[PDB]
């Protein structure tokens, strides 16, 4: 009369990250109300979009400094989320726990010089396949944006997702000497009396930024 | 509800399986992200 | 960009405002919880501005120079009287940090409202923008205005043994004076409690 | 060193005197944050002027600070008998280099 | 009354080490920056060391960089100046100064001064 | 796109600024409830283990992502390897109660013991940081056995508030290099 079952082999072992739920032992517990608590966030990428975070540059500062030299390259950093320049951003903190990403990454440049310190900057994205540009003249052939400093002190540029595959690795491999996602180059086209002024750079996620394949590889 | 992956209703009642939530008397950062300013500010540059 | 704020019978007008940053909420949640048994009362006499001196920003201050202020600080007024005469209290904050220098100065300050903060490292400062914040940039503004609600583990708390909020001012870019800038900028704070509720009146000293 | 002060100055009682503080090569500006201290023998120095023009509440109104002629200046007007002491000049020049003057000995006749 | 007192001085053979202790009373030691200066007998003041509120920024004069070490303990309301490899040039009266005043929240204030501790380095 | 920058108003731009097209987003793997719903190993004490979610090491995925929230709420799940009988006690109860088997006691199963414990704290939410060392009431209770060898936590119905900084490994080189899995 008993309904017969077959205890299959290889099934039923404890797997972490498995969709099943455990059996209760303690019922009829009511929690204190949590209705309309401030600060609720349900998706970490919503926080990544809403809150830009500073990049890191030489000598641990969140800004680049105006250069008067012939070399107008302010900074040149790999597009990887494992880059040293992005190692202090919320976006990299998320990306370290995921295997793959895909989407636009937004950079925000805020000018903090005096009101009489006008400057003109260019930001360019160099895709993989060639040495990164050393001069703004060569970088003018890439996807780039130029901007002045004026009443509006912040300018936002969207680094696009350009890859052969649909998703790109968040972590870099030891054998890959050159970055597989290219480089972001920030130049200074010109400046007025803006010697020693700071351009503060922040990073955030774009509309189509996605992280996938969670992984725990220490931190 | 994450990591559910089951189409069969739970054997135990929700009263025992989970602690019940009480109401009194929302997603803030989704609201921030959705109301973010996009597009150009003034005229067109290039 | 003229903005005038009015708390109680106190007013504060600024002509270089970049708007008000509401943090974590635009309104207040429920104040009549089951933990007070309906004995809470509102004290509108305490919703006033009080002035404190944060620090003095100079060319000496490099990046990472961080100053903290736990908001339920020493208040010589109605608010401090409530703290000393009531067991449980609840309020949000309306903070106006002013760094009045000159439009010929450079650099940048970040003013943030961090819940449950006692100390912060330099690396974490890079993500200080995760909190309700504004930038004070002398080329464009000299006042940061942030409004935050009550926010804690409990609906009411004992402010003698817990400080829910911390006002944080950090130097993002060093101050530059050059020739026509102000030699130093005295950073002050003008803070107003909002929606003050008290419960459990204490005996006299 | 590199900070020049007058080695000694004399002022009549109730008179006006100006102690001066310069660099050997350069101009003293507000970015140097000049400070003026007063010291009597066997006593720690006490602050008279900070930020080159500001004085504490307890310091009398006789002492005034200014930046004139590319040099920091401490003016004592209506000097009393208590103003005879060594006056020192603190100047800021980079984070790890805080300079002090030689010290001017002011005597009241 | 806001005051600071220095202790730990005396006569020490050159090449030795000793630690000055600064104890402050009448104020919240956590909220103020600490300077260590010294004055040679008959000479002018010389600034030696500077430490911030949470010991995050520390600066030394080039003459005593590496030789000296400044630290603080806010729970004990104390500051410490450990001097190593002392030379005969270091014989002076050492002052612990609290940088801070009503309307002066920077390091260029140097308002509160202690009586100073004498250090005599000779052989 | 130019804006004020001083305000915290989000300014997110897209590639259509220079002729591109924004693609679809698939963000189910960064959902708070989904990502925190997985077992994480914690260091077990010999006999008595107070169930505090801060016992999760900060370098693990679950620990780090939990520490990104100032306040959190969740039900708890345990996977425990133990000898003898495992007794669980809600918070606010004396440790002596861990010797009484009328409290929820799991008899030795064979490989492990999986339990679903509710949120028993007297607070509406628990905090990862407290500006009062957290208060002793920030716990899910305690468990006791003859010897606990393996202990795993799993947050259920996790809710998070007030995001906090989340730091990655800071490399000394141009970028952080790792030995990524690849066929040999």
């Amino acid at each position: 009369g008993i309904f017969p079952v077959a205890c299959s082999d290889g099934y039923g072992g404890l797997v972490t990250t498995d969709p099943k739920t455990a059996d209760p032992v303690y019922g009829k517990v009511f929690n204190p109300p949590r209705n309309l608590l401030p600060g609720r966030f349900t998706n970490l990428l919503d926080v990544a979009e809403a809150c830009p975070t500073f990049l890191r540059f030489d000598s641990d500062v969140p800004y680049v400094t105006t250069k008067t030299d012939s070399d107008r390259k302010l900074v040149q950093f790999d597009l990887s989320l494992a880059a040293k320049h992005m190692s202090n951003t919320f976006l990299a903190g998320l990306a370290q726990y995921y295997t793959q990403y895909s989407g636009t990454i937004n950079l925000h440049f805020m000018f903090t010089g005096p009101t009489d310190a006008k400057a003109r900057y260019m930001v360019a994205y160099a895709p993989p396949g060639m040495e990164p540009p050393t001069t703004p003249e060569a970088a003018a052939h890439c996807i780039h944006a130029e901007w002045d400093t004026g009443l509006n002190s912040k300018f936002t540029f969207s680094i696009p997702y350009l890859s052969a595959a649909d998703y790109a690795y968040t972590a870099s491999d030891v054998a890959e000497t050159t970055n597989v996602q290219g480089w972001v180059c920030l130049f200074q086209i010109t400046h007025g009396k803006a010697d020693g002024d700071a351009l503060v750079v922040l990073a955030s996620a774009g509309k189509d930024f996605d992280l996938r394949l969670p992984v725990d590889a220490r931190a | 509800s994450g990591n559910t992956g089951s189409i069969i209703n739970n054997y135990y009642m929700q009263q025992y399986q989970n602690s019940m939530d009480t109401q009194l008397g929302n997603d803030w950062f989704s609201k921030l992200a959705n109301t973010a300013f996009s597009g150009l500010f003034g005229a067109l540059l290039a | 960009r003229i903005l005038t704020t009015r708390n109680g019978h106190t007013t504060s007008t600024t002509q270089s405002s970049v708007g008000v940053t509401y943090g974590y909420a635009t309104a207040e949640d429920f104040v009549s919880g089951p933990n007070t048994s309906g004995l809470e009362t509102r004290v509108v006499q305490a919703e006033r501005f009080f002035k404190t001196h944060l620090f003095d920003w100079g060319t000496n201050d490099s990046f990472g120079r961080c100053h903290l202020l736990e908001l339920p600080t020493d208040h010589k007024g109605v608010y401090g009287s409530l703290t000393d005469s009531y067991a449980y209290m609840r309020n949000g904050w309306d903070v106006e940090v002013t760094a009045v220098g000159n439009q010929f100065n450079g650099g940048c300050l970040l003013v943030a409202m961090v819940p449950e903060l006692c100390s912060i490292t330099k690396r974490e400062l890079y993500q200080l923008t995760l909190f309700p914040h504004q930038f004070i940039n002398p080329r464009t503004n000299m006042t940061a205005h942030i409004t935050v609600p009550y926010l804690g583990v409990n609906r009411y708390d004992q402010y003698k043994v817990h400080k829910p909020w911390t006002l944080v001012v950090t130097v993002v870019a060093p101050l530059t004076v050059k020739n026509e800038g102000a030699p130093q900028i005295k950073v002050y704070a003008n803070i107003a409690p909002t929606n003050v509720y008290v419960a459990g009146e204490l005996p006299s000293k | 060193q590199t900070v020049i002060q007058e080695p000694a100055m004399s002022v009549s009682l109730g008179g006006t005197v100006t102690l001066t503080c310069g660099f050997i090569s350069g101009s003293v500006t507000g970015t140097n944050y000049p400070s003026w201290f007063q010291q009597t023998p066997g006593q720690p120095p006490r602050l008279l002027i900070y930020y080159a023009n500001s004085r504490p509440t307890e310091v009398p109104s006789r002492f005034s600070g200014a930046i004139s002629g590319n040099k920091a200046a401490l003016t004592i007007t209506g000097a009393q008998a208590e103003d005879e002491a060594d006056y020192f000049c603190c100047l800021y020049k980079t984070n790890n280099n805080i300079l002090f003057g030689g010290g001017t000995h002011l005597t009241v006749l | 009354e806001e005051k600071v007192v220095e202790s730990g001085g005396g006569l020490v053979q050159p090449g030795g080490s000793l630690r000055l202790s600064c104890v402050g009373s009448g104020f919240n030691f956590k909220n103020y920056e600490i300077n260590w200066v010294r004055q040679a007998p008959g000479k002018a003041l010389e600034w030696l060391a500077y430490i911030t509120q949470t010991s995050d920024f520390i600066y030394y004069a080039d003459s005593v960089k590496g030789r000296f070490t400044i630290s603080r303990d806010n729970s004990r309301n104390t500051a410490y100046l450990q001097m190593n490899n002392l030379r005969t040039e270091d014989t002076a009266r050492y002052f612990c100064t609290r940088a801070g005043l009503t309307g002066c929240k920077s390091r260029h204030c140097m308002y509160v001064w202690g009586p100073g501790a004498e250090v005599v380095v000779s052989s | 796109t130019t804006s004020a920058g001083e305000s915290a108003d989000p300014v997110t731009t897209t590639v259509e600024n220079y002729g591109g097209e924004t693609q679809a987003q698939r963000r189910q793997h960064t959902d708070v409830t989904f990502i925190l719903d997985r077992f994480v190993k914690v260091k077990p004490q010999e006999e008595i283990n107070v169930l505090d979610l801060m016992q999760i090491p900060a370098h693990t995925l679950v620990g780090a992502l939990l520490r990104t929230a100032t306040y959190y709420f969740s039900d708890l799940e345990l996977a425990v390897k133990h000898e003898g009988d495992l007794t669980w006690v809600p918070n606010g109860a004396p440790e002596a109660a861990l010797d009484n088997t009328t409290n929820p006691t799991a008899y030795h199963k064979e490989p492990l013991t999986r339990l679903a414990l509710p949120y028993t704290a007297p607070h509406r939410v628990l905090a990862t940081v407290y500006n009062g060392t957290l208060p002793t009431s920030f716990n899910y209770g305690a468990i006791k056995a003859t010897r606990v060898t393996e202990l795993l936590y799993r947050m259920k119905r996790a809710e998070t508030y007030c995001p906090r900084p989340l730091l990655a490994i800071q490399p000394s080189t141009a970028r952080h290099k790792q030995k990524i899995v690849a066929p040999v």
